RNA sequence: GAGGGCGUGAAACCGUUAAGAGGUAAACGGGUGGGGUCCGCGCAGUCCGCCCGGAGGAUUCAACCCGGCGGCGGGUCCGG
RNA sequence: CGGCUACCCACCCGACCCGUCUUGAAACACGGACCAAGGAGUCUAACACGUGCGCGAGUCGGGGGCUCGCACGAAAGCCGC
């Protein structure tokens, strides 16, 4: 919207919002990231520290495809399966337990949080944190490794 | 002139709500009338929070809205929120509590109606409590916004814990000079 | 309408009329110029298929996948009725209508 | 929010005995500024670019 | 020619605008204030028979 | 409403084709309606005009009851010239007035075997 | 829904001549030409208006039925009063005061009827 | 002495000059419309005495006497009979003014309807026969 | 007042007519005064709307009831 | 008779010719004979912040597919294994 643009409002002022003394001409400092070490170090440092140098090993032909492991928390561990399932499976029937298979839900590694109630479940996954493993052992469930 | 003091003419305030929502303007009219005709500072604060913006009305969560009622003294009071109350995927048990908010999400309304609670809007809140008796006025996590974690006196000079802007959080992006003592300096 | 069976031929050259379908509702035809409230003429199957196509606040839309009707911001929104209700006027200060103008 | 019944008119203008209940689309909220916003953006969608 | 002509809208806002327009088409004051002659017209939104 | 994607509503293209149409198109351009008794007798709405048609002028400076014969057809000017319709110059020399053939009611046609074939095609296509 | 219809109609209508001056309504059922909320005859469930009679003499009075909305063929009941200006001024006073129907805009209906009876008789 | 509107006080305007633009006299490419000069050496912007005066908020006329014709009305433009009949309620403060593009054939009907409804019109006797 | 680069025909510039002025180059802002064009009005004769008491003529309701359709209002929420 | 006013003239007082570079311009600083038309902060991508709307631990079809061949339809509507 050029009618809401500032340019239509500044018609009449001589220097047009950029001063009579300073005279913004073309490029007074440089272009882009010019002078990262020489004369703009108080802006490259003090606003982006760490920008200059090498940091570690150089993994040639790295893919974001072998390290694929979406993590699931113990808060999210219940709601991968519906609440009707856990209620009608642990409504005082027997010592059975429903299986929450996170691989079908699309998650690989089960990590540990709070809020894991008394009703025990069996979790099938590829990786586990020992926090979540202790939480499942404390609530009385089981831990199954699949692949 | 006359006044040797500086001129700060308009203080800070937003009187008219900038939103063009007709329903919000009707609630603004109703609670402005109640705020100037009831001497109820509850209606004063609810009128100011209706004037308040979209970002500064953060979404309440269902577990927080439970835990602020779980405190002793909030048995039959109604939780009033100027803002949205959303679902929480975490909790499993929901009490029989009463809600008075704007734009409660669908799963939250469904779980409150399954648990047996009563959701309202501000017109029924005004019909049930003009002075706002029996209400607990709640607010949400303003500082929990991701925008507020980039804000501080610096991004790195007394290490500052304040999250500089970068594309990809990982190796080779802003980790060498000023982030470790082996390459130059260390903050 | 729905089930086009010559109604476009009947309504094709009348000046100012609009050919418009239930299953394909156009915002540019239902509110031209951004001004709401255009005079519309429905049919039996159209007026019965509207509830099947959007729903109520009790059930979802059975034709669309994941649509519900939006939650209304005010349930009973007659502002004059609310301000003239006895529950509101029980809890008011007093009608203060003095002016108290400038005294010379 | 209550849903009345509407008479179904014949081709002669006479009110038939058929009465279909008003669907809740006519009871849905009315946001004309949202209508103006979405109408403006679809009008921007509805055009050839222009000369260059 | 590569100006940003076409503007995507959320489908929930599209359906919201459709519901708002259809709800505003039911009130007689809104359509009379848009300017259609609804003096001798019978009951609001008109439902004709399936022979039409 | 125009539904073919191969014909223009374009004003520039229509005026270009109109003012640069060839003569076999300009004959169809310079078509004239018929009198009510002759269209009742022949079952045809309009005909292209020719050299020896009888003409009642319906509109302009001359209007009605002046059933005369045409003499010239400038298809370049889209103008027929009628024998009865005259106008004097400054020097007392008469000259024919430009009359567009769409403002012309034909009272009698010119009989020919070709015009009988055209009339038969008109009647069969009007059906 | 009267306040919703006001918050929609009060701008962007097929009315509201904002022509360098005060705003007018022109509002085919109205008593005062100001586009206000109290003086509005298309939105409210109870609306009063007066108009000149088609026969030249007398004033017609259009009042809303209130028995049924969304049906404008019978939503407005009209009456034709042709009396000697004081009998009809008292008649519209009795019709507005002695009924509950719109105790507001008494003076609006009365002033418009009095102005049109002045403008009608010579 | 036609219609004599309501009680209107002494109408003052606090200056009646419709302030000229600086150096509009010297160059005829400069129209007489005011335009705020934003120079660094200008005597008008520096507000030297004896120069022209810049229009500021202090010249604001009274709200009681704002947009007031000397007859005592406020003008309202009109094209036809419906926009003349909308002035039926406030005809003693808001006078009519027929638009320029209205022909004489409808203009006589508009001024006759204004004479019926006792609405003041600014130009009744223009474009007659 | 469309006459062959001919629709409309502005500014800069020029000719003539009408009006006014002329030693401090012209031009300007504030304040008046004079002149001229033009506008509104009748210029010692210009105000309206209500009520009441008087003066003369003409009409039929209204006051109360019967007859009638149309509307507001609420009780038994009769009866659906 | 009244009349402010883009008409003219006279009189009293004040009044250096605008634009910018500059600490400083009426300057013996520069551009400007006059007039009409054109003439200078746009567009794309990315980011940040604020505001407004929709949905909200989710969100988004911008990539394709489906509808009968429709001027606006190069639009709009729908996908949900
Ligand atoms: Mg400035
Ligand atoms: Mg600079
Ligand atoms: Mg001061
Ligand atoms: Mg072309
Ligand atoms: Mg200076
Ligand atoms: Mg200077
Ligand atoms: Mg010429
Ligand atoms: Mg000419
Ligand atoms: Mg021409
Ligand atoms: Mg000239
Ligand atoms: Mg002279
Ligand atoms: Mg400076
Ligand atoms: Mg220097
Ligand atoms: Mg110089
Ligand atoms: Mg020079
Ligand atoms: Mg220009
Ligand atoms: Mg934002």
């Amino acid at each position: 919207p050029s009618r809401l643009r500032k340019t239509r409002k500044l018609r009449g002022h001589v220097s047009h919002g950029h001063g009579r003394i300073g005279k913004h001409r073309k490029h007074p400092g440089g272009r882009g990231n010019a002078g990262g070490l020489h004369h703009h170090r108080i802006n490259f440092d003090k606003y982006h520290p760490g920008y200059f140098g090498k940091v570690g090993m150089k993994h040639y032909h790295l893919k974001r495809n072998q390290s694929f492991c979406p993590t699931v928390n113990l808060d999210k561990l219940w709601t991968l399966v519906s609440e009707q399932t856990r209620v009608n499976a642990a409504k005082n029937k027997t010592g059975a337990a429903p299986i929450i298979d996170v691989v079908r839900s699309g998650y690989y590694k089960v990590l540990g949080k709070g809020k894991l109630p008394k009703q025990p479940v069996i979790v099938k996954a590829k990786f586990f944190s020992r926090r979540a493993e202790e939480k499942i052992k404390s609530v009385g469930g089981a831990c199954v490794l699949v692949a | 002139g006359v006044d040797i003091r500086h001129n700060k003419d308009r203080k800070v305030r937003r009187k008219e709500p900038k939103s063009q929502d007709i329903y919000l303007r009707l609630l603004v009219k109703l609670y402005r009338f109640l705020a100037r005709r009831t001497n109820s500072t509850f209606n004063q604060v609810v009128l100011k929070r209706l004037f308040m913006s979209r970002t500064n009305r953060p979404p309440l969560s269902l577990s927080r809205m439970i835990r602020k009622m779980k405190l002793p003294g909030r048995e039959n009071k109604t939780a009033v929120v100027v803002g949205t109350i959303t679902d929480d995927v975490r909790v499993q048990e929901v009490p029989k509590l009463k809600v008075c908010a704007l734009r409660v999400t669908s799963r939250a309304r469904s779980r409150i109606l399954r648990a047996g609670g009563k959701i309202l809007t501000f017109d029924q809140l005004a019909l049930d409590s003009p002075k706002g008796c029996g209400t607990v006025l709640l607010s949400g996590p303003r500082k929990g916004r991701e925008v507020y974690r980039h804000f501080g006196k610096a991004p790195g000079t007394p290490h500052s814990h304040t999250k500089p802007y970068v594309r990809s959080k990982g190796r080779k992006f802003e980790r060498a000079r000023g982030r470790r003592a082996s390459r130059g300096y260390k903050n | 309408y729905n089930e086009d069976n010559g109604i476009i031929k009947a309504f094709r050259n009348i000046p100012g009329i609009t050919l418009l379908n239930v299953s394909k509702l156009n915002i540019l035809k239902l509110a031209p110029g951004g001004h709401v409230g255009r005079f519309c003429i429905w049919t039996e199957s159209a007026f019965r298929k509207l509830d099947e196509l959007y729903g109520t606040w009790r059930k979802a839309a059975s034709l669309k996948s994941n649509y519900n009707l939006p939650m209304h911001k005010m349930i009973n929104t007659d502002l004059s009725r609310i301000l003239k209700s006895p529950e509101i006027q029980r809890a008011l200060r007093a009608p203060r209508k003095k002016i108290h103008r400038r005294v010379l | 929010c209550a849903r009345p019944l509407i008479s179904v008119y014949s081709e002669k203008g006479e009110s038939s005995g058929k009465n279909v209940t008003l669907p809740a689309v006519f009871k849905a909220p009315i946001r004309p500024d949202i209508v103006n916003f979405v109408h403006t953006n679809l009008r921007k969608n509805n055009r050839q670019p222009y000369a260059v | 020619t590569w100006r940003r002509w076409h503007r995507r809208v959320n489908t929930t806002q599209k359906r919201y605008a459709i519901c708002s327009a259809l709800a505003a088409s039911a009130l007689p004051a809104l359509v009379m204030s848009k300017g259609h002659r609804i003096e001798e017209v019978p009951e609001l939104p008109l439902v004709v028979e399936d022979k039409v | 409403m125009k539904f073919n994607p191969f014909v223009t509503s374009d004003r520039s293209k229509n005026r270009k084709r109109h003012f640069n149409a060839p003569s076999h198109i300009r004959r169809k351009i310079m078509s004239s309606p018929l009198s009510k008794e002759l269209r009742q007798k022949y079952n045809v709405r309009s005909m292209p005009i020719r050299k020896d048609d009888e003409v009642q002028v319906v509109r302009g400076h001359y209007k009605g009851q002046q059933i005369g014969k045409v003499v010239q057809v400038y298809r370049k000017k889209y103008v027929i010239y009628i024998e009865r319709v005259q106008r004097e110059k400054a020097n007392g020399t008469t000259v024919h007035v430009g009359i567009h053939p769409s403002k012309v009611v034909i009272t009698r046609l010119k009989l020919d075997k070709d015009r009988k074939k055209i009339l038969e095609r008109k009647a069969k296509s009007r059906q | 829904s009267a306040h919703l219809q006001w918050m929609v109609v009060r701008n962007c209508s097929s009315f509201l001549i904002k022509r360098n001056k005060q705003t007018y309504s022109t509002e085919p059922n109205n008593l005062k030409a100001r586009n206000s909320f109290r003086y509005n005859g298309l939105i409210h469930r109870k609306t009063v208006g007066v108009e000149p009679a088609a026969d030249g003499k007398g004033v017609v009075v259009v009042i809303k039925r209130r028995s049924g909305q969304r049906k404008p063929a019978t939503s407005y009941v009209r009456t034709t009063i042709n009396k000697n200006a004081r009998a009809t001024l008292s008649s519209i006073r009795h019709m507005i005061r002695k009924n509950k129907y719109r105790p507001d805009l008494r003076m609006a209906a009365i002033r418009r009827a009095s102005a049109i009876l002045r403008s009608q008789k010579p | 002495a036609a219609l004599r509107p309501l009680v209107k006080p002494k109408i003052v305007k606090k200056r009646t000059k419709k302030f000229i633009r600086h150096q509009s006299d010297r160059y005829v490419k400069i129209k007489r419309n005011w335009r705020k000069p934003r120079g660094i050496d200008n005597r008008v912007r520096r507000r030297f005495k004896g120069q022209i005066l810049m229009p500021n908020i202090g010249y604001g006329s009274n709200k009681k006497t704002k947009h007031m014709l000397p007859s005592g009305f406020r003008k309202f433009l009109v094209h036809n009979v419906k926009e003349l009949e909308v002035l039926l309620m406030c005809n003693k403060s808001y006078c009519a003014e027929i638009a320029h593009n209205v022909s004489s054939k409808n203009r006589k009907a508009i001024v006759e309807r204004a004479a019926q409804l006792a609405i003041r019109v600014t130009n009744p006797n223009a474009r007659l026969r």
